């Protein structure tokens, strides 16, 4: 039984969900602004497709990673909190011997 | 697996339409690029519920390196270098420190024999 | 003698116990098969892009390597108009724009 | 004189107690496992050999012993 953290992750449902919500948002802002001007709808246009084509080209890239995501992560947080408690007992060990000499009290 | 095989699909049918789109928009008929768009948003919504289907969940150096442009694959790599470096890392500290141990330990034996029983029983605890 | 083995309890070796093959214990030994340095027959594993452009590769395209986080802090369905959509992008006139580059 | 030697022979029974896990704890070496031992990345390791580890183990093992 090893403990298994829930935090430092994000599901991924979460990170297509609102990221199609901000390109729909894309669309509605620019759609809205296009309307109004008289060649700045192309070329806006075509830098639109390519900005939400490149953030869909990492979607891809984290969609094709993911071949779970929780549990190959807790291990080494495991082992790297091993190493932290080797090390916490050195500095109570420090602190221990200035503790003594106050106890601690020749006579002319 | 099969869930993230048909969001892949799905996801390379819609960048596909914003290719075909920005190929259309370039080389500009209505009703092909409104059928594209609608395709489009069609795929969007299919993205929407096959991930929803799907579900899967600096430390969170994954997200860095697809933002930045790296491959995940040196980062698991190296969470695999790190799992058996950090592997034998602490075995070796429990190693070396059984050696303090038993070695320090049979030198109390070697200091005095009346102790040297209860020290015996030190060595068999916790077994 | 006092404090000598007072707390009477078999604190066992820690149960993720370093001693063991903990990669064959958790079963991430296949995964080490896959990324590893070196391949299971001997040669090196390695020729892996410092990006990601095997997948880009598994696409069509020139993909120059160019956010989320942030839809993440702030996450039900948006909105759309399909009859004001299509009059606005009913327009795209024959005449060609600026200067870009189809590379 | 005679009150000073035991707060002496005390404050050095600590400080063995410290340094003696605390070579250990900074210098040692890895295990072979079941397939190698070396990482290919050792500049922060700073493995020293089981020879001079072990004889270490048995100076700072021994310091305590006179001591006491």
């Amino acid at each position: 039984a090893l403990p298994h953290v829930e935090i430092n992750q994000v599901s991924l449902a979460l990170v297509i969900r609102n990221l199609t919500v901000f390109t729909m948002k894309e669309l509605a802002q620019y759609m809205k602004t296009n309307v109004h001007t008289n060649s700045a709808k192309k070329i806006r246009f075509l830098q639109l497709i390519i900005f939400l084509r490149t953030q869909f080209l990492k979607l891809y890239v984290l969609v094709k990673w993911t071949r779970n995501f929780h549990v190959l992560i807790d291990l080494l947080n495991w082992f790297r909190t091993t190493n932290m408690n080797v090390n916490n007992c050195i500095w109570a060990l420090k602190s221990s011997l200035n503790s003594m000499t106050n106890a601690k009290l020749n006579v002319d | 697996q099969q869930e993230l095989a048909t969001t892949q699909d799905q996801v390379a049918s819609i960048i596909e339409s914003f290719v075909e789109l920005g190929v259309s928009i370039y080389d500009f008929t209505p009703e092909a690029t409104k059928g594209m768009i609608t395709n489009l948003q069609r795929n969007v919504d299919r993205l929407y519920k096959l991930n929803v289907r799907s579900n899967d969940p600096i430390p969170l150096e994954v997200v860095q390196y697809i933002e930045d442009g790296r491959n995940p694959d040196i980062y698991t790599r190296e969470f695999v270098e790190a799992i058996r470096r950090s592997n034998q890392y602490q075995r070796g500290k429990m190693h070396g420190l059984k050696q303090l141990r038993d070695s320090l330990a049979d030198k109390i034996v070697d200091e005095f024999p009346e102790l040297k029983e209860p020290v015996e029983d030190i060595i068999k605890r916790t077994s | 003698y006092y404090y000598y083995v007072d707390p009477e309890t078999t604190y066992t070796y820690q149960q993720p116990n370093p001693l063991q093959d903990l990669i064959s214990v958790y079963g991430l030994d296949d995964i080490s098969r896959q990324v590893a340095r070196t391949n299971l027959d001997g040669t090196k594993a390695v020729k892996l892009r410092k990006s990601y452009k095997n997948q880009i590769a598994d696409l069509s395209g020139k993909f120059s390597t160019i956010s989320e986080q942030q839809w993440r802090e702030q996450l039900q369905p948006p909105n759309f108009d399909w009859d004001l959509c299509s009059s606005v992008l009913s327009q795209f006139e024959r005449s060609y724009p600026s200067e870009f580059a189809n590379q | 004189d005679r009150l000073t030697q035991l707060q002496i022979c005390l404050d050095q029974m600590t400080e063995q107690f410290c340094a003696t896990l605390n070579y250990i704890d900074k210098n040692h070496g890895f295990e072979r496992l079941t397939v190698n031992e070396p990482q290919m990345s050792d500049k922060h390791a700073t493995v020293v050999p089981p020879e001079e580890f072990s004889n270490t183990i048995d100076e700072l093992s021994t310091d305590i012993i006179l001591k006491t």
